[PDB]
Formats: C-alpha cells, sequence, structure tokens
DNA sequence: CTGACCTGAAATGACCTG
DNA sequence: CAGGTCATTCAGGTCAG
C-alpha cells in the first residue's frame, strides 16, 4: 500500500478491492452508483494516459483501467443495501434518547 | 502459527494458532456463513496477506485441522 | 464533477477471566 | 487455553473549489 494502482497519485488504503487514492476511489463509487459508464465515450482511441495529473481528461480510458486492475464494482452498495446502512445509521442515532435516559 | 505467519498463543480448536487465526475462527463457525475466494484459493496466507482472502484463510484453518 | 475529509459500522486481534 | 472483552484499524456522504 502506498500508491494508486490506477493513476499513480499517494493512495489511501484498499478500495473496491485495489489501493486506490480518493480520487479514483470516489470516481469509481459514483460511476458505479448512478451508472454512468454507458454515457463515458472516449474521444479518441481507448489509449489515454491515465496518471495523476491526466486522470480527468477522459472518464472512459480512466473507467477501463479502475476495471483492469481489479475494481470490484459489486462493493459498491446497490440501492437495498445503501439504504439500510442510512436508515441503520438514523436510528442508531436513538443513542440521544438513551443519553437523555441516564439523567 | 500453523496457519499464517504470526507467533502462536498455544493450542485452540485443532492445532496451534495465533490469535488473529484464533478470533478469525472463533467467530466464523459460530456466526457462520459461506467465504468464497475471489480468485482460486491461492491466496498464501502469510502475516502481511492473511486478512486478503476469508476462504482461503478459513479453508486453510480447517485444512490444517481446526 | 472532483476529491480531501469526515462519520461510523464492522472486523480484527490484543489482552484479560477462571 | 476455552472465553470474553472492546480499542483499534473500508463503506457512503459531504460541499468547497
Ligand atoms: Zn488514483
Ligand atoms: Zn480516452
Ligand atoms: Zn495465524
Ligand atoms: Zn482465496
Amino acid at each position: 500500500d502506498e500508491l494508486c494502482v490506477v493513476c499513480g497519485d499517494k493512495a489511501t488504503g484498499y478500495h473496491y478491492r485495489c489501493i486506490t487514492c480518493e480520487g479514483c476511489k470516489g470516481f469509481f463509487r459514483r460511476t458505479i452508483q448512478k451508472n454512468l459508464h454507458p454515457s463515458y465515450s472516449c474521444k479518441y482511441e481507448g489509449k489515454c494516459v491515465i496518471d495523476k495529473v491526466t486522470r480527468n481528461q477522459c472518464q472512459e480510458c480512466r473507467f477501463k483501467k479502475c476495471i483492469y486492475v481489479g475494481m470490484a464494482t459489486d462493493l459498491v452498495l446497490d440501492d437495498s443495501k445503501r439504504l439500510a446502512k442510512r436508515k441503520l445509521i438514523e436510528e442508531n442515532r436513538e443513542k440521544r434518547r438513551r443519553e437523555e435516559l441516564e439523567k | 502459527c500453523a496457519i499464517c505467519g504470526d507467533r502462536s498463543s498455544g493450542k485452540h480448536y485443532g492445532v496451534y494458532s495465533c490469535e488473529g487465526c484464533k478470533g478469525f475462527f472463533k467467530r466464523t463457525v459460530r456466526k457462520d456463513l459461506t467465504y468464497t475466494c475471489r480468485d482460486n484459493k491461492d491466496c498464501l496466507i502469510d502475516k502481511r496477506q492473511r486478512n486478503r482472502c476469508q476462504y482461503c484463510r478459513y479453508q486453510k484453518c480447517l485444512a490444517m485441522g481446526m
């Protein structure tokens, strides 16, 4: 763990099974969550360079690179699992009623 | 540890093992589900790589006796 | 839209109990 | 060394720039 396997920037640990930076992590998550890939279209031949500086220049090449290295699209929670998580966190915040139950 | 590379906290269940593979196996069979390797049960279980694959680590547990 | 930074569940693995 | 703790160590959401 140290450098992002997709663009070479500093990484923040494992994300979707790969050592990546917050940049590639966020991009991947949002592409899967909103199914944005189909609209991604390289404007040349899919050979664009993806490095810590050029990563935002071609969305399709950046996503095809995330797939190639092995980022797990299945670790991006579907709507039922995402909503269940928010539900859990919100209702857990019921520590409030207990705080006031102490005294 | 007969599983990873880490030292053994003595014997547990089916063999001498670390508290990592100990806790891991302690939890596994209790709240049990079914791990599934993302690869091909090749995942080398060692100190620095043990948490990467729960399939291989679990099979590795019962494999070496546990 | 991006990504540096955040919140908190959940898993791991240290360290005690008898 | 079966037994429990339970402080510590990767998801989705946020919003300025
Ligand atoms: Zn990156
Ligand atoms: Zn391109
Ligand atoms: Zn071990
Ligand atoms: Zn495996």
